[PDB]
RNA sequence: CCGGCCGGGAACUCAAAGGAGACUGCCAGUGAUAAACUGGAGGAAGGUGGGGAUGACGUCAAGUCAUCAUGGCCCUUACGACCAGGGCUACACACGUGCUACAAUGGCGCAUACAAAGAGAAGCGACCUCGCGAGAGCAAGCGGACCUCAUAAAGUGCGUCGUAGUCCGGAUUGGAGUCUGCAACUCGACUCCAUGAAGUCGGAAUCGCUAGUAAUCGUGGAUCAGAAUGCCACGGUGAAUAC
RNA sequence: AAGAACCUUACCUGGUCUUGACAUCCACAGAACUUUCCAGAGAUGGAUUGGUGCCUUCGGGAACUGUGAGACAGGUGCUGC
């Protein structure tokens, strides 16, 4: 129940579980499961010791939770610091894929500041 | 409000197509481009004849054209020199062999294109447009027609407040679609600007 | 076997083509199936009626392509050459096939 | 309108039991016009019923619908400065169709998980003067009793 | 619309027609997967020095009567304004006011 | 972005122009409109005046803008805030 | 001999033949169980039958085309129905008292220019 | 070789032509013995059956000189023309019109049924092989009731989730990629992996709809090299209400 | 607006052209056409391999190109009062 450093609930199933490890969703789950054996409907606190020992080498495979985060930071701050239009992009914290500005983009600009 | 055209509205009805040749997609452009090349041609240069109509064929890589007109003497000529100049330019517009047949038209006086080309001529000549739009009602009432209308509308004598006068007779029952309204337009480029005449014609029903 | 294919924008028409078009391949000698009726192609079309603005104000217009088959099994050597001469009339697109 | 409507619409008796009552009942539950969803739920709900209950699946719907169905309503007047709350004996139509919608109203509202198991709930309570439903029909009652000053109109 | 730009939609049929071929071949080359590495990147090059407006996607279809380049309709070639107008007149066969 | 089939994009005058300033040493900035154009490996150390719509902005290549199109790195528009 | 009727209904067609048998009933070269799932559709398609009470006495084969499920399932009720009719004019009143005679003219309206479906116009504002 | 597959059949569904039908025609009552109305039979349809096209004289000196034509004025080493870059895609904000949601009438997984209408020749692209997928390779067939687009989805059967900001919800962002196009940074669509936001039904106010309509589910087309949640059509399921 | 990456595009920054990109008409020269090299962001300018014909009053015209003055051409410039 605690996969790659982090507490993973033990009342759902093994997809939904490793869902919550920073770095896998539902096909990294799947795909982890399957190459550890283990049924994709079990519950976590109902799988053997061993089984859970697998299931840490299976996600150590894959980068997950500090060293993604790290990896994802480092590749927003080299964009900033290159200063190309997707560092400003980041800089000014407005949609980086091309959206429009003149309304909506609210989950980039945050909720509405008046004047 | 606006109005449906009267010839559209009743092509597939009591109507004439203009224009009678089946082509695929991969014709229909260029055919439609080059008819209109050839009927522009033949109005330009035939201005004087009165051309009253143009159908066009295309039977079989040929293009036919049957010019309705209301002077086949003045457009046809001595012989046939003046067709045959005519068919020869045609036929080059359209990069096909060209067969150009005159249509006699009688009464000149019950044919839309012709009443409104007609009233254009004497809007040019400055002559009144309410005597021009008198002259043709009666014109048409005489040589029989169950009805016509006739409207002028623009910068009529030289005002600078361009409004809309139309005459009446007869019935031109405009809703019923069986029933026959020849109608056709014209423009006439006064030097105080365009006036456009609009001509309906009532010739009767089925 | 002979496969017309008589395409028109006018039933009417095409269907007086038809009509002399089995009335050759009888008096030929050789005998016809059909004609066959084959489901019209209605293309529409949608377009804005005003110069400017006005999106509501629409005009739809239809070309409806009627289309006529007609077959020749036993072809007679004079019915073929027959119907390659018969030259139909204008507004009809015929297509001949063995 | 200010005609008048032909006729009332045909409605199919159900299948199972075979109660335009009971159709109508589905119609009104019924969302996005998803009839075999709504007939599922509906028919799950009266076996239900049926079973925790003991009576018929019919006439336990009728117990349920008769603890709900209202009597007199009240309807808006204009006079002056005021309006008139005028109570109206209600048609028997009217009656089963307000019924009806406020016995589904109420199961929506209800907090349990499938909507049969809302619906079953929710008739239960009918079937002993419980529900949001028999809470509306007297809130309704009380109301025109209030207003019954208005009834000579 | 202008007469400039009709000429220029003109001159960019002509060179579309006139350098066809070319362009076709060096694609050919480009999207030819058993193609060495150096032959794409010479194709890729070249295609670069052949003129913009030999691009048939540079072409813009516009309105035959008109020029207008908004509104066309392939299967006439006009925009709809002309369309409406030579259809209500008959000058298009077969066409008429549809209703269903 | 560019299917990895077709290669990199490279406009021919811009890569005329950079292989013989790199092949000539340290010259004048390039002078170049070719926002479209790759940063290839062999761009480092190039300053090269990129088109923006009215200006060359200058821009010194180094490693990490290898793969990006040099009109990234010269913004075409301009903008400080509302009411500030 | 086989007795043969057509029903319509929306955009669905059934062809429905009538003999005398077991009670067998195919549609589409499926019993009616495992071809409609609705319960809605089954009753529709035995109302006929049970409302003239000859339901075991006949055997159906039926092929129908086009629409959906309650479509086809009014389709099938209306084939039975001039299947029957052509078998006895004498049941002819009860089918019409009944209401299954009637085909049901109603076909989907036709999309509009400005609208956003049949009816359903686009919101309006006065600003 | 259980596939109309082949021989065949012309019945049937369909396809397209031509006809018939519905007219207040008949009956009853009401009604100024009139128009007509309230019902009833018959009939597929009963009262202009449903829908569409059809927009009268005229009103707003309403809109368009940027489709076009056009009087007058104006520019003409230019207010015309050509070219490459950029912008029309900018964002403290405000409004309109929509899409997806806020969940269990649901989500996900597996199996499976039922459509109409349209398109297509530097076009639609089978089958097969490869790729996890966008897609790639070879490549038939078809200007087509033949071939392709193109397995409809909602629905039904089983399991799962068990009311939680959640297997809801999908914004945003990182990495890796496919296709079109000379070229995808400004500024494309799509795919895979990952991230998983706001949102728990929305104040005053306000909109659409009386039938196969609303609601809901998918499909096609025009424009188009690529680029729809828009627009225009098509069918599937399918109500309540009108005193 | 039935669909702005370049085009569209009418706007902006620069590089350029002015009887002009598109029309007639005047004269002269030259068949056109095709390919190739340089410079320039491209426009555009230098060249040039090949080509030098189609009818013929065989001498010239028909086309297609450049040049040379124009009469003009061009305007998505204003005015929908
Ligand atoms: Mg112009
Ligand atoms: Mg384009
Ligand atoms: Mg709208
Ligand atoms: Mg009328
Ligand atoms: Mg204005
Ligand atoms: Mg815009
Ligand atoms: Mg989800
Ligand atoms: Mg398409
Ligand atoms: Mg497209
Ligand atoms: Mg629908
Ligand atoms: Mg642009
Ligand atoms: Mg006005
Ligand atoms: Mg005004």
């Amino acid at each position: 129940a605690r996969i790659a450093g982090i507490n993973i609930p033990d009342h759902k199933h093994a997809v939904i579980a490793l869902t919550s490890i920073y770095g896998v969703g539902k096909t990294r789950s799947k795909a982890i499961l399957a190459a550890a054996g283990i049924a994709e409907d079990v519950k976590i606190s109902e799988l053997s010791e061993g089984q859970i020992d697998t299931l840490r080498d299976e996600v150590a495979k894959f980068v997950v939770e500090g060293d993604l985060r790290r990896e994802i930071s480092m590749s927003i701050k080299r964009l900033m610091d290159l200063g190309c239009y997707r560092g400003l992009r980041h800089r000014r914290g407005l949609p980086v894929r091309g959206q429009r500005t003149k309304t909506n983009a609210r989950t980039r600009k945050g909720p509405r500041k008046p004047i | 409000g606006q109005k449906v055209h009267p010839n559209g509205i009743r092509l597939g009805i009591v109507k004439p197509w203009n224009s009678t040749w089946f082509a695929n997609t991969k014709e229909f452009a260029d055919n439609l481009d080059s008819d209109f090349k050839v009927r522009q041609y033949l109005t330009k240069e035939l201005a004087k004849a009165s051309v009253s109509r143009i159908v066009i064929e295309r039977p079989a890589k040929s293009i036919r054209v049957t010019i309705h007109t209301a002077r086949p003497g003045i457009v046809i000529g001595k012989k046939g020199e003046d067709v045959e100049k005519l068919r020869k330019v045609v036929a080059d517009i359209a990069g096909v062999p060209a067969q150009i047949n005159i249509a006699e038209v009688r009464k000149p006086e019950l044919d839309a294109k012709l009443v409104a080309d007609s009233i254009t001529s004497q809007l040019e000549r400055r002559v009144m447009f309410r005597r021009a739009m008198k002259r043709a009602v009666q014109n048409a009432m005489r040589l029989g027609a169950k009805g016509i209308k006739v409207e002028v509308s623009g910068r009529l004598g030289g005002a600078e407040i361009a409004r809309t006068e139309w005459y009446r007779e007869g019935r031109v029952p405009l809703h019923t679609l069986r029933a026959d309204i020849d109608y056709n337009t014209s423009e006439a480029h006064t030097t105080y600007g365009v006036i456009g005449v609009k001509v309906w014609i009532f010739k009767g029903e089925i | 076997r002979i496969r017309i294919r008589l395409k028109a924008f006018d039933h009417r028409l095409i269907d007086q083509a038809t009509a002399e078009i089995v009335e050759t391949a009888k008096r030929t000698g050789a005998q016809v199936r059909g004609p066959i009726p084959l489901p019209t192609r209605k293309e529409r079309f949608t377009v804005l009626i005003s110069p400017h603005v006005n999106k509501d104000a629409r005009d739809q217009y239809e070309i409806r392509t009627h289309l006529r088959l007609v077959d020749i099994v036993e072809p007679t050597e004079k019915t073929v050459d027959a119907l390659m001469r018969l030259d139909l009339a204008a507004g009809v697109d015929v297509q001949i096939s063995l | 309108p200010r005609r008048r409507v032909i006729g009332q619409r045909k409605i199919l008796p159900d299948p199972k039991f075979g109660s335009e009552l009971l159709a109508k009942f589905v119609n009104i539950l019924m969302v996005d016009g998803k009839k075999s969803t709504a007939e599922s739920i509906v028919y799950s709900a009266l076996e239900t019923l049926a079973q925790r209950s003991g009576k018929s699946e019919l006439e336990a719907f009728e117990v349920a619908l008769e603890n709900v169905r209202p009597t007199v309503e009240v309807k808006s007047r204009r006079v002056g400065g005021s309006t008139y709350q005028v109570p109206v004996e209600v048609r028997p139509v009217r009656r089963n169709a307000l019924a009806m919608r406020w016995i589904v109203e109420a199961a929506r509202k209800r907090g349990d998980k499938s909507m049969a198991l809302r619906l079953a709930n929710e008739l239960s309570d009918a079937a002993e003067n419980k529900g949001t439903a028999v809470k509306k029909r007297e809130d309704v009652h009380r109301m025109a009793e209030a207003n019954k000053a208005f009834a000579h109109y | 619309a202008k007469q400039s730009m009709k000429a220029r939609e003109v001159k960019r049929v002509a060179l579309a027609d006139k350098y066809f071929a070319k362009r076709a071949e060096l694609k050919a080359i480009i999207s030819d997967v058993n193609a060495s590495d150096e032959d794409r990147w010479n194709a890729v090059l070249k295609l670069q020095t052949l003129p913009r407006d030999s691009s048939p996607s540079r072409q813009r279809n516009r309105c035959r009567q008109t020029g207008r380049p908004h509104g066309f309709l392939r299967k006439f070639g006009l925009s709809r304004i002309k369309v409406r107008e030579a259809a209500m007149r008959g000058e298009i066969p077969g066409l008429k006011k549809a209703s269903w | 972005p560019r299917s990895l089939k077709k290669g990199p994009f490279i406009d021919l005058h811009l890569l005329k122009k950079v292989e013989k300033a790199v092949e000539s040493g340290d010259k004048k900035p390039l002078r170049t409109w070719s926002r479209r154009s790759t940063i290839f490996p062999n761009m480092i150390g190039l300053t090269i005046a990129v088109h923006n719509g009215r200006q060359h902005v200058p821009v010194f290549v180094t490693d990490e803008m290898v793969g990006h199109k040099l009109g990234e790195f010269a913004p075409t528009r301009t903008y400080r805030g509302h009411a500030a | 001999n086989q007795y043969y009727g057509t029903g319509r209904r929306k955009s669905s067609a059934a062809r429905v033949f009538i003999k005398p048998g077991n009670g067998k009933i195919v549609i589409n070269q499926r019993s009616l169980e495992q071809y409609f799932g609705r319960e809605t559709a089954r009753m529709v398609v035995r109302q006929p039958l049970e409302l003239v009470d000859m339901v075991e006495k006949l055997d159906l084969y039926i092929t129908v085309k086009g629409g959906g499920i309650s479509g086809q399932a009014g389709a099938i009720r209306h084939g039975i129905t001039r299947a029957l009719m052509e078998y006895d004019e004498s049941l002819r009143s009860e089918l019409r008292k009944a209401g299954f005679v009637t085909r049901d003219a109603r076909q989907v309206e036709r999309k509009k220019v400005g609208l956003r479906k049949a009816r359903r116009r686009p919101q309006f504002s006065k600003r």
